[PDB]
């Protein structure tokens, strides 16, 4: 189908209290309009940036969103995704692997 | 050395709040080298790759991109009715060229409408192929005018390869700089089973492989791969997971091969 396939991952291997970048990558979706929000404990993270709209060889669209952050062991990080193929927003939790 | 130049063009009736309706992203060997969008109306190099570019080259890139934007706008205002139309619509184009190791050339030129194949142009035979009877209309009009074929034979086989050679030379420092992955192996237990995840962070160039081994023998049968996905600094990320009984958790190695590693690396939990 054409719903977003979403991965959340940190730029570097994560460790508590060390500056890093949190990534949310959505791919395989259509149409290209899409909402992607990085959050810390349900709060939108500040300084987030999005890639220029682009697509895979099979024409499906994709977008990377990223923001600087300092992971805290106390916190939940996640990526909230809204798309026309989605009746409700989809929340993808980051698995820190501390 | 085999090398590639690719442009990814998107026009959109409904790109979303504050987003440009027409975008171009250019790639050299899976590195973004420049971009254009309908808000800035400017084609710009990625200075981390192309640090010392002349304005005149990018003046040219800008005007060609603005023409592409006009053409996408023209088509988006015609194809929906022709296909019979009511929702949002998209138009896409991918074109470029390859220079094979022996110096021979390949051109690519493909279009899609609402995310489905629409039209392709084959440089070596100078022929079009239409994806359906509606696209066939545009095919016949373009071949009968007899202008597109010669322009894009030139565009793909001459201009693209020249620009590829220029980007390869101007961006050689960034293009050749190998970045070793930082590999993290993790394991989490749930419902009594241990999922082992091998994550490779921040490698360049893009090609990588990741395998899971037990007692030195490969175990592909129960491995899931997440795919190679981008970081924002032009490096990449890739992952592999495998489920195993918590008793045998010390017995698995993930094997990472990457051009930055003289020998494949073995990592455990
Ligand atoms: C580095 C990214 C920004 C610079 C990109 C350079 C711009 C090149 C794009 C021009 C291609 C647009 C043509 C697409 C529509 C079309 O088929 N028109 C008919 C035709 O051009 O013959
Ligand atoms: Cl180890
Ligand atoms: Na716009």
């Amino acid at each position: 189908d054409l719903t977003p396939k979403v991965q959340v991952y940190s730029r570097f291997p994560a460790s508590a209290g060390t500056k890093n970048v949190l990534n949310c990558f959505a791919a395989g979706f259509h149409p290209p309009k899409i909402s992607i929000t990085l959050m810390k404990d349900g709060v939108p993270m500040e300084g987030a940036q999005y890639s220029d709209m682009s697509f895979n060889d099979d024409w499906t669209f994709q977008r990377l969103v990223h923001a600087d952050f300092t992971p805290s062991s106390g916190s939940t990080y996640a990526c909230k995704v809204e798309h026309e193929t989605l009746k409700e927003p989809q929340v993808y939790k980051w698995d820190p692997e501390f | 050395g085999s090398h590639s130049l690719r442009y990814f063009l998107t026009g959109m009736t409904d790109p979303g709040p504050g987003m440009p309706r027409f975008v171009i992203v250019g790639y050299v060997d899976d590195k973004i080298f420049g971009t254009y969008n309908s808000k800035s109306r400017t084609a710009q190099p990625i200075v981390e790759m192309l640090p010392q570019e002349d304005q005149e080259h990018w003046d040219t890139q800008t005007q060609k991109a603005q023409g592409g934007e006009r053409d996408f706008d023209w088509n988006l205002n015609r194809l929906p009715e022709r296909y019979n139309s009511k929702g949002s619509h998209t138009m896409q184009m991918m074109f470029g060229c390859d220079i094979l190791e022996d110096g021979s050339i390949r051109g690519y030129d493909q279009y899609a409408f609402d995310g489905r194949d629409f039209l392709a142009f084959d440089m070596d035979t100078m022929t079009f192929t239409a994806a359906d009877p509606v696209a066939e209309i545009t095919k016949r009009r373009w071949e009968t005018e007899g202008t597109y074929a010669e322009r894009w034979k030139h565009e793909l086989g001459t201009v693209c390869v020249q620009n590829l050679r220029r980007y390869l030379e101007h961006g050689k420092a960034a293009l050749k700089r190998r970045v070793q992955p930082e590999v993290r192996v993790w394991g989490k237990e749930a419902d009594g089973i241990l999922t082992l995840s091998c994550h490779a962070h921040g490698f360049y160039p893009r090609p990588i492989t990741i395998s899971w081994m037990k007692d030195g023998m490969v175990r592909d049968q129960e491995t899931r791969w997440g795919g190679i996905v981008p970081n924002s600094d032009g490096t990449y990320h890739a992952s592999a997971a495998i489920d195993v009984l918590p008793e045998d958790g010390d017995k698995y190695w993930c094997r990472v091969e990457h051009a930055s590693l003289p020998q494949p690396g073995l990592f455990s939990w």
